[PDB]
């Protein structure tokens, strides 16, 4: 007989930096 | 009966739709003697996409009736099984019946569960059963004489290979109704149920607007329901029996489908339902020129089509309020949603951003699917200072999502046109920040600018606010008016809640003083009085600098 | 021991609307006949947890005579390859085969992912296997579903198609009678002493629904417990009669457990109580009665606003020199105002990531409103309030998108039925003029310096819990203090 | 244990809490501990995956349903409460929260001559001194 | 074709590729058409499977085992320029791709076509070859 | 203008790599005044990327040989804000100055498919407006 499996690996996030003018 | 169902007169709206299906599917299966005489071997496989409801299994039914054609039904996600390899057998099994038997015909409805586009998927099974179709359906000679019928839900999740010459070559995208169609339609549901004569199906049919193939029958339902529910309390119908004579007097009239129309709403927009309130036209105060030209170029494009075909101006969708802040721009919009006659989608500017990558356009591109659904629609952006910022306004990067919403957004409203009548109104309060690639032609064309209130605009609006609240007869607000200049509707609003606390203040005062001491209310009109103290503190927000910046973008456009 | 349609107050409309949709189509028949047309039967419950819903699934279950299974969430999932759908298609078959019949699906979120954000082969072939069964080929003969769910909008439109869930009814917050209802259903069964008033303890809870409710009736009985079990020794053995009889839950006990239970929702942003008091605080007499005033009157008289027939003012934003009393005002609300108080700094609520902030913004105001009426208290709100476009170098903008958010979702098409604002900041210059606007912020109060009366009223206040010197006297203090704050 | 329950096949975690479930309930009256509870409940609403969704929504069925507890007690440990669903933290899955916070001179104290019950003292040693000058000890 | 060498028993694609390519062998120096290689090689670093990665070392195996006195060449055509193997376009087995990026072909594609049918006899399919401009196949 | 840096200068790179990959070709740079500004001329700016992108631009336009026969046309209303690094000679050194006849041309041509009235003439729009343009 066969059988399943789920998987759930990873995403891809965004973020944010801050800088300073001179 | 109910195993009957119905052939052509079920399914309405959709002619040219059903004529083609039924050119497939009757004469090859019956006669294909025509079809060799031209010389054209007719196709073996025909897809049917669009939104859910609005007919694809009823089509099935139409051409199973219809045509007495031996049919066999499988279903997507019921073919596998447990056991080590018994799906393919199960698809083998099911061809061989549909070439044994007779000129069959097999409907497999959704085929998403079946072609996961071979792209995002990780297992190895939905490749067998892939394959396993791939050939069984190539290798389908002209003799065979058997045609597969096909139902998916969303067709851009499809393995392409199904796409390719040879397999599936007629899609037919069955889209959403018109006001002839949804009428039809609306005739065809409701002919048998009893209905009283005071109704006009025409106006119920120029009201329906998202509404697709199912979501009528709701309603109609619902009004039915509706109806069933009033006559039960008046009568005092016991549960314990059923008096004949009631049964007789039973009639759904025209208010039961308003009652529904009030509750229900087009079924592609149930997600994004929004909490209802009641503005009207003549609640808000002023403005009346801009309200007269809003509502004119809105009721265009709905109500005289021959018109707006009859002439060659491009219909400017696209609309921006801009102003001092406390105008009434969210008034309006508010206004607009609620007494327009037409769908109507509200979005703050922020809420659309996530963190997670692609997903912000991802949801851009799925509300604005949306808003193409329940055609005609008014989807209102809230301060385009959050998704239309300048691309230079900040030094420091955010992670370039910006110019990716921002880009998302301009392909998503540059590939627009007269058809699904989408008229995207925006609000902003600093019109400097907004990008210009929003505000060129074609995009974003009518600006409107909402100025400070004049004296007698300005009157309107107090006597606005003061439509529902009892009054004393002896005042006169003119002079209010006359000494307000730099004010806003905010300001009066404020004046008006001011003097609404005095009044309260003093009403709670006297009830208890009459409470320990021992008409009802000694005050249930506001006073002269009340508005001098509410006054007292009163003030205006706006400034003078704002003001004078906004004098200076007007004079500059 | 059963639970029937008296056990399940506080819902009269939707379980009117549920009661209709499961018996009469399955009570007299024939009136749909006559109609002509066929009833509803797919209808989905959604709210906050612990409204009771699965409470409404109980009742239904418990009263009609019909067949019913229930089906948990994830229970059906199963290891073996194509095991889920045979499940689905059993429970079916079975609902089908027997009777006439009520499914109860509970926590729909688990096998409705919207089948298109999901990954997994397994949940699109449940997804698909689910929407044919209840839509499709020979779909329902005579069998109504009722599906359970806390977020409506993790669902697949095509699930909320009529025919699958035609009508979405909203199992919300109760009104004070309606935790009237509960309280009455819930101390129905025990024995109370005759000073119980349950009205004004329904007037008094402001946002509790439903198991808060029961938490605080237990509560109460738990602390009438632990109140008698103290005069009486241990007794490991058995219990006398006389005090197992004439227990009795005083109206304090009710009040007690009032001063420590919280709303469920509420309780991810819970403040520890400082205990100030309106005699805390010296001076500001004439701006204390104003607030107070502000504040209760829109939650205890609210027949006069509809008799009125307006809306209150909202907003409120104090301002002036540091350390005037404005953070104690603050304090003084949270701990003695009925109405619920979010404490929240500044700064707290800005984060690292693209979008989290307005999130949090937004999670903050929805909690908020739902336990309404509430407070909420922005602590030196020009940190979140800047002057738009002020800052050449940003942060893509970071503070425009968070005072964007805050400005449309505190005003905009809400429902704005009971939020007020409390803004502080000692530094009302860099705030963006949108804020100042009334409806948002309608009262602009300016806390001076205190004067000499004011300075004594001060000292008294501070010196409250003190033992003083019986010659001391404190006008000199003040005569001589002219240009002091409240720290000094 | 928090992730003792989580395995490789899909469908598999949430039995094995149906089992635990049954079998405490099919034994005696019971208690149940689950410890470190924050990796069976990221809020499933701001987590991205599958599994975790599926344990906690079996779990919130578990705890309160259809004949939710016949008997039984459940206690729960975490490190921080306000990363868990809100959904349980309400009565009838999660009655009450009680903080076991820092304890004070005296319960250093207390704790002090627990600990130093089994060890051999000098008759020079005093606790009190100690537990003074012991501020910020977790115990 | 690409999606056609799979079957129920379990590694018959490698015995099917090599039943091919000793039949290509055996009978005289031959071409072999692989249609559709995007099904056979998905690349390899976005798939997930095992006996695709089986089939892929297979086909590696057999391109790669072709000696002189075996005289066979291999033809693949493929939709995507993108999705494809390095592995498979390594040097020694695919190396020399074309790039195939007009009216007289349109007209002798129609000639090709619409000869088996009763179709007219007032018709000029130059013109029709000439209006038809971006059409293909 | 691409918000992540270098990606900026990415964008002019691969639109010079397209243009000569197609060669001959036209770059219709529209609205210069952006592009052709003087480098580091505004003091506050996102790191002085305009420098950069004028920069980019410069060396990737003065490569041009004989080969290829790229040809870059401009467009502006203010010619007074244009780089005089763009404007010099060896890369931009033409200089046209810009009626009445395309304005009946362009208002015949934007009447095409209307229903006119037969008793109106457009010579009177033609010689009323003289310094308008066709968008208004
Ligand atoms: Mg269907
Ligand atoms: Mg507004
Ligand atoms: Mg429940
Ligand atoms: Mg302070």
């Amino acid at each position: 007989a066969a059988a399943a499996a789920a998987a759930a690996a990873a995403a891809a996030a965004v973020a944010v930096a801050v800088a300073v003018a001179a | 009966n109910n195993m009957n169902e119905v052939g052509y007169d079920d399914i309405g709206g959709c002619r040219k739709q059903m004529a083609q299906i039924r050119e497939m599917v009757e004469l090859p299966l019956r006669h294909p003697q025509l079809f060799k005489a031209i010389g054209i071997k007719p196709p073996r496989g025909v897809l049917m996409y669009g939104p859910p409801g609005t007919g694809k299994t009823l089509m099935a039914r139409a051409v199973a009736n219809e045509t007495g054609a031996f049919f066999f039904l499988i279903n997507g996600p019921e073919v596998m099984s447990k056991m080590a390899g018994e799906s393919e057998s199960n698809l083998r099994k099911a061809f061989e019946e549909a070439e044994k038997n007779a000129p069959a015909i097999i409907f497999i409805d959704e085929i998403d569960s079946i072609a996961p586009k071979r792209d995002k998927t990780n297992g190895e099974v939905e490749r067998r059963v892939v394959s396993q179709l791939l050939t069984l359906m190539d290798g389908m000679k002209a003799r065979s004489n058997v045609v597969v019928i096909a139902a998916t839900n969303r067709p851009n999740s499809i393995d392409p290979a199904l796409r390719r010459f040879g397999r599936f070559d007629r899609e037919v995208d069955i889209g959403i109704p018109d006001a002839t169609g949804r009428l039809e339609v609306l005739r065809i549901h409701t002919k048998n149920m009893k209905l009283a004569d005071d109704v006009d199906l025409e106006a119920l049919a120029a009201e329906t607007h998202g509404y697709v193939g199912a979501d009528i029958a709701s309603l109609c339902s619902e009004a039915a329901m509706q109806q069933i529910r009033e006559k039960m309390d008046l009568i005092d119908l016991d549960e314990d029996e059923i008096d004949a004579e009631v049964l007789d007097s039973l009639g759904v009239t025209m208010d039961n489908f308003r009652f529904a129309l009030g509750n229900s709403n087009p079924s592609a927009l149930r997600e994004t339902v929004v909490e209802s309130v009641n503005v009207t036209w003549d609640d808000v105060g002023g403005l009346d020129e801009i309200k007269e030209e809003l509502k004119e170029t809105v009721e265009y494009p709905v109500l005289h089509p021959d018109q707006y075909t009859k002439f060659g101006l491009s219909p400017s969708k696209g609309v921006l309020f801009y102003g001092p802040p406390g105008t009434g721009k969210t008034l309006l919009a508010k206004a607009v949603a609620t007494e327009v006659s037409a769908n109507f989608i509200s979005v703050k500017g922020p809420e659309l951003l996530s963190m997670w990558y692609g997903e912000s356009e991802s949801n851009i591109r799925d509300i604005f699917d949306k808003a193409r659904a329940a055609a005609p629609t008014v989807v209102f952006l809230d301060e385009l200072d959050s998704i239309a910022k300048a691309r230079g306004g900040s030094l420091g990067d955010a992670g370039g999502a910006s110019d990716r919403v921002v880009n998302q957004l301009l392909t998503e409203m540059d590939g627009m046109n007269a058809k699904k009548n989408v008229f995207v109104i925006g609000a902003t309060n600093r019109p400097d920040q907004i990008d210009p690639a929003i505000l060129r032609p074609g995009r974003l064309d009518q600006l409107i600018y909402v100025p400070l209130p004049d004296e007698n605009a300005r009157l309107s609006i107090l006597n606005a606010q003061l439509r529902k609240t009892p009054l004393e007869p002896g005042l006169e607000l003119t002079a209010i008016a006359k000494a307000t200049q730099g004010f806003s509707g905010a300001d009066l609003l404020y004046i008006v809640q001011r003097a609404a606390k005095y009044a309260i203040k003093d009403s709670i005062e006297a009830h208890r003083q009459h409470e320990a001491e021992k008409e009802v209310d000694p005050v249930p009109y506001i006073t002269k009085e009340h508005f001098a103290e509410a006054m007292k503190t009163a003030k205006r927000s706006v400034s003078d600098a704002e003001l004078r910046r906004y004098e200076a973008y007007s004079q500059q456009m």
